């Protein structure tokens, strides 16, 4: 899966 | 910049990469700064995801290419993080704070370098990024690039420490 550099990526691909 | 319910539209047409839709909400009065409760905005998520043609039509309509979300992050971030060469391109043309920093203390220069992007850190570099700026962990662009192994990266920063 991919790999988060970053904060609140999840919020993004709901 | 809720409540809106063409804001809302708009923000659903940029997360699903509808070009024509996104360009027919902002011919029609969409506001082209709307966000969701977290602050993510049309152009957060063009930016992230690639959309190209979509950031170019918010650019046209003068969106904040400088809004951050409630994590700090720009659209120059999320560009540079997935790697989308032609938007980080578009943005820093446009005038986007190359030395921003989300809530990790990173700039659009240490995500390209934990991805090892090449061709976006020397975008970022030609527009002014800092090599020196130390994330919330003290680590460079540099220094990412050591870690990681990553010796093409290395090999530029280098030079410039």
């Amino acid at each position: 899966k991919r790999i988060h550099i970053g904060p609140g990526r999840a919020f993004y691909t709901t | 910049h809720h409540g809106s319910d063409l804001g809302k539209k708009l923000l659903e047409a940029a997360r699903a990469g509808q070009d024509d839709e996104v360009r027919i909400l902002m011919a029609n009065g969409a506001d082209v700064n709307a966000n969701d409760v977290y602050g993510i905005t049309p152009l957060h998520l063009a930016a992230y995801m690639g959309h190209l043609e979509i950031v170019e039509v918010l650019l046209k309509y003068g969106v904040d290419v400088n809004a951050s979300d409630q994590f700090g992050n720009t659209p120059l971030h999320l560009a540079a993080d997935d790697g989308h060469l032609e938007i980080v391109e578009v943005l820093l043309k446009h005038g986007t704070d190359v030395n921003a920093t989300d809530t990790w203390g990173s700039t659009p220069l240490h995500l390209a370098a934990h991805r090892g992007h090449l061709e976006i850190v020397e975008v970022l570099l030609k527009y002014g990024a800092d090599v020196n700026a130390q994330d919330k962990f003290g680590k460079t662009a540099f220094d990412i690039s050591i870690d990681n192994g990553n010796e093409d990266l290395a090999e530029i920063l280098q030079k410039l420490n």
